[PDB]
């Protein structure tokens, strides 16, 4: 009943390949992947394409024209370890720290490969 | 009988304008409840100068 | 220099080098504890420096010179009051 | 539009460039990357220093201004790391380590 | 024409000790030394190389041949002081 | 008292069909294709009709059937079929297209629809921000192609909620829509989207959602149990919230009379004579001050033979250098450090009768104002919120803390509303009073309480004083957009000014753009 369960609903809602609801000629193309960071360089370059093609056209609204520009007010520092305020930052891996015990306990003695994983949040590495 | 009358707050726009010497400076003042812009003469500006008065100064 | 124990005040930027530290390659000990240390410190200041003090005829070296000369009691009144 | 080279760049005293044509006429792929004579160059620059801090204070342990290799023999074998590293190498006018067994001595 | 490592090896024994002379037996055998661990280091990394089926020797095969051939405190001292001076040299932007 | 979280439970009941005695071929049909939840419904409605997430998988069986299409609500049937379930999102946008089209067959089907030489329906749909040309070209291409639907319009979600919550389509306001993957601010001049100054910042709930995983990962590396996503979904629903102002509130987040109140527990789910004359000498027997500095300088000599005792250490490497020059002319330690004590402890015993866990930080921070026993197994099964409350939803308005180098979403307001449409820093225009009065807040990630008044409290921080600050917000902010494209089709008859037709479609081909009031705009002058 439990493994009968899945199948009837699997005999209620399926479309066999004569679809209903599409079309009567169907004549599906071939397309790749496509992921999603190839994605915005091929934008770029048909952009950049199209500048040295009308140049040798300001742009209105692109997907590189609405996104946001960095900020003005310097960013604000806080400690990798606990979010609280970060006063210290240690020479050797780059991790800001708050007081003196959270510096022995956990800066200090960490092991290698977690600092970056420590900076990877900030996106520091 | 006297009244006393203060202004105070973070700079965020500090604009002389002449017309060698200065006509008047706009002053731009913010607190926690909003901004404010007042005109002052360049008596006070030399006094502000003096002070060493940057953009962000309370 | 590289070597030395030093206190800045953050506020004033006062920097007072207390000494060199141990290291033989004056001779004062290496601080313990938190880099920014918090620290109460109390003031007892007389009447008569506030008395000198508010006079504006004089500055604070009448407290060490001496020719404080003859301070008004509308100052001290103030201060009194104060 | 002069630049100086990448030793300082990476802030090195030792030859970046020349380690990079070790490197590549050495012979050991076909391919060297940009970053490996930088890594290498930092590596054997620490190590180097790392051995003649250890020969500087046993020559300041002999009350001298100059190296001689029985200040570098003994910096190599009193310390444990150097001493697995260079266990099957013998350097040239070292001697040995003044060491006698425990039953050996007097004892009465 | 022959080549040595004398005036950086000169250099860097001047940081730590400015009034210490050298014997030119002792640079002999530093020559040797650091000549000793680069083709250690170097023998390593194209092994490693060949093993992993790739072409380019990289910064992340010498890293990995660092941690094999020296001991565990100074390899981790190694490999630090070769990612700072690593991500020194990669800012140039 | 802990609190167990679990994984959601299953839908018993599988989502019904429309009658298809109801079904009308003329009526238009409204279809919100979202990254998180698809939003499926009829115009003459006014509530959706079907709500699922964006998501489908595919199942394997014993007898090898092939009989297994399962798209949205019927995922929410088993642990199995829910947990190899694909998204056709990849990112903000779309990259497999087949599965797309299975979802839309499915949504096509359960809206009791029988077509004939493809759909006859109209299509309303939405479309990202600024979206690429392939996006646009696949999706002109999968509709006109695979399905022959007459007509179709694209608009965006924010756009659309603005339209539903002022259908006079002439107002002016500034929109800000906190969406699953990305947050955007548009300006909105009369009616119409000023899209050459909205502005997008990469982040939304699924990197909120990231960053709670990558934290509490952090915090506890030997926690046994491995926690998944939907855990970690409903902790960041039901245990975030914003702060009135950050810079006082992680002052004293881990004081003791905050911390008592603010944190959160969540357990995980699992399944001979001389001694007697010296005794007796003893009996006959600022100094305790002094025996206290002697007993802080045995913890100093104690901490010297523990540097002593590691080699890697200076003293030890001072004493083997030592050592050297001499050579070229733990447990006593222990028991030394127990000596120690027991003096120390006669010291206080002589001065009574003749390292505390509340001071530790890191213990404060991890399992908060409680004592801890590790052999426990309850609370080796737990984690402690107090900081987390509040640094998750802050990345909105900062987010250099979540690795982007971007404005937050005050200093952008700031920006629109101080040095664009004509208005000085000091004098604001009628243009920028009017979108000060009617800023809406709109989204699916805007549940999280505080927003409105963190909002308020900053327009009232930048703007001069005295000006009228009016922010609404729906009740249920995830229903706009479908609300909005349902106004725009029913309540309205120029619904046809933006109708793009399929002669029109042939005339022109894919490179094509309408320039309406409520769209995407073209990408050069």
């Amino acid at each position: 009943e439990r493994l009968l369960f899945l199948r009837s609903v699997g005999e209620r809602n399926e479309i066999g390949f004569p679809s209903r609801f599409k079309s009567a000629h169907y004549k599906k193309p071939t397309r790749r992947h496509k992921s999603a960071r190839q994605l915005i360089s091929d934008e770029n370059k048909r952009i950049n394409a199209l500048l040295t093609k009308a140049n040798k056209l300001v742009p209105k609204a692109t997907y590189f024209s609405v996104e946001a520009p960095p900020s003005i007010r310097p960013a604000k520092k806080y400690c990798d370890v606990t979010g609280l305020k970060g006063f210290y930052k240690s020479p050797t891996n780059n991790i800001r720290y708050h007081n003196a015990e959270i510096y022995q306990l956990i800066v200090k003695p960490m092991a290698p490969g977690v600092d970056q994983e420590y900076l990877k949040l900030r996106g520091a590495n | 009988k006297e009244t006393k009358e203060v202004y105070e707050g973070e700079v965020t726009e500090l604009t002389p304008e002449d017309a060698k010497t200065i006509s008047h400076v706009i002053v731009g003042l913010k607190s926690a409840k909003g901004t404010k812009t007042l005109r002052l003469d360049p008596t006070i500006y030399e006094s502000i100068q003096r002070e060493k008065v940057s953009i962000g100064d309370v | 220099l590289a070597g030395d124990v030093i206190s800045i005040d953050k506020a004033s930027g006062k920097i007072t080098k207390l000494g060199r530290s141990f290291a033989r390659s004056r001779f004062v000990q290496c601080p313990e504890g938190e880099l920014q240390k918090r620290k109460t410190v109390v003031h007892t200041v007389s009447l008569h420096e506030i008395d000198v003090i508010n006079s504006r005829t004089q500055g604070f070296l009448a407290l060490f010179t001496g020719d404080t000369g003859e301070i008004r009691s509308e100052v001290r009144d103030q201060i009194n009051t104060k | 539009k002069a630049s100086q080279s990448r030793s300082a760049k990476a802030g090195l005293t030792f030859p970046v460039g020349r380690v990079h044509r070790l490197l590549r006429r050495g012979n050991y792929a076909q391919r060297i990357g940009s970053g490996a004579p930088v890594y290498l160059t930092a590596v054997l620059e620490y190590l180097a220093a790392e051995i003649l801090e250890l020969a500087g204070n046993a020559a300041r342990d002999n009350k001298k201004t100059r190296i001689i290799p029985r200040h570098l023999q003994l910096a190599i074998r009193n310390d444990d790391e150097l001493n697995k590293l260079l266990g099957n190498v013998t350097i040239a006018q070292g001697g040995v380590l003044p060491n006698i067994h425990q039953n050996l001595l007097p004892k009465k | 024409r022959k080549e040595t490592y004398s005036s950086y090896i000169y250099k860097v024994l001047k940081q730590t000790h400015p009034d210490t002379g050298i014997s030119q037996k002792s640079m002999s055998i530093l020559n040797s030394f650091v000549n000793d661990i680069f083709e250690r280091i170097a023998t390593e990394a194209s092994k490693l190389a060949a093993y992993n089926k790739k072409s380019t020797i990289s910064a992340r095969e010498i890293q990995t041949a660092v941690r094999l051939i020296l001991p565990g405190e100074l390899a981790k001292h190694a490999v630090s002081e070769g990612t700072r001076a690593v991500t020194k040299y990669s800012s140039s932007t | 008292k802990a609190v167990v979280i679990d994984d959601p439970p299953l839908r018993q009941t599988p989502e019904p069909f429309d009658e298809q005695s109801a079904y009308n071929p003329q009526s238009p049909i409204a279809i919100d294709f979202g990254s998180s939840k698809l939003r499926a419904g009829f115009v003459n409605h006014a509530t959706p009709t079907h709500i699922f997430p964006n998501a489908l998988t595919k199942f394997r069986d014993r007898k090898l059937n092939k009989n297994f299409t399962f798209v949205g609500n019927d995922t929410l049937l088993d642990q199995a079929v829910r947990s190899q379930s694909r998204s056709p999102f990849d990112g903000p946008f779309v990259t497999n297209w087949n599965l797309t089209e299975e979802i839309l067959d499915y949504t096509f089907h359960h809206l009791g629809v029988v077509p004939d030489n493809g759909i006859p329906n109209p299509i309303l749909l939405t479309e990202r921000l600024a979206t690429v040309q392939s996006q646009r070209t696949n999706w002109y291409q999968i509709l006109f192609e695979t399905y022959n639907v007459p007509g179709v319009t694209f608009g965006i979600d924010s756009l659309f909620s603005f339209y539903n919550y002022n259908p006079s389509g002439n107002k002016t306001g500034l929109v800000i829509s906190c969406g699953h993957e990305d947050t955007n601010v548009i300006p909105v001049v009369d009616g119409a989207g000023i899209l050459t100054d909205a502005k997008r910042i990469n982040w939304g709930g699924h990197q909120a959602v990231d960053y709670l995983n990558d934290l509490m990962a952090l915090k506890y590396p030997y926690f046994p149990t491995k926690m998944s996503y939907l855990q970690y979904e409903t902790m960041y629903k039901d245990y975030c919230y914003v702060s009135r102002n950050y810079d006082e509130d992680i002052e004293k987040i881990l004081t003791l009379e905050n911390l008592d109140t603010n944190d959160v527990v969540v357990e995980a789910p699992f399944t001979a004579k001389e001694e007697e004359e010296k005794k007796l000498k003893e009996q006959q027997w600022d100094k305790r001050l002094k025996l206290n500095k002697l007993i802080k300088r045995r913890k100093e000599k104690l901490k010297l033979r523990d540097e002593m005792k590691d080699r890697k250490s200076q003293v030890s490497q001072n004493r083997m250098k030592n050592l050297a020059s001499l050579a070229e002319d733990e447990a006593f330690e222990e028991a030394l450090e127990y000596e120690y004590k027991d003096i120390v402890e006669l010291e206080r015993l002589l001065l009574e009768h003749d390292y505390d866990w509340r001071n530790s930080i890191l213990h404060l921070f991890l399992r908060g104002p409680r004592p801890h026993d590790s052999e426990n197994i309850h609370e080796q099964h737990q984690m402690h919120l107090n900081v987390e409350r509040i640094r998750v939803p802050e990345v909105i308005f900062q987010p250099t803390m979540g690795g982007q180098d971007q404005a937050g979403i005050c200093e952008l307001s700031e920006t629109i509303l101080l040095k664009k449409f004509g208005s000085q820093p000091g004098k604001l225009s009628q243009t920028s009073i009017d979108m000060v009065n009617n800023v809406l807040i709109t989204g699916g990630n805007a549940k999280v309480p505080g927003l409105k008044e963190r909002i308020v409290k900053e327009f009232t921080g930048f703007l001069p004083t005295g000006t009228n600050i009016t922010v609404n917000m729906s009740s249920d902010p995830s229903l706009d957009a479908w609300k909005g494209m349902a106004a725009l089709a029913r309540n309205e008859e120029q619904y046809r000014k933006t109708v793009i037709s399929k002669k029109e479609y042939e005339e022109y081909g894919p490179e094509y753009i309408k320039e309406h009031k409520l769209g995407n705009t073209k990408y050069f002058e």
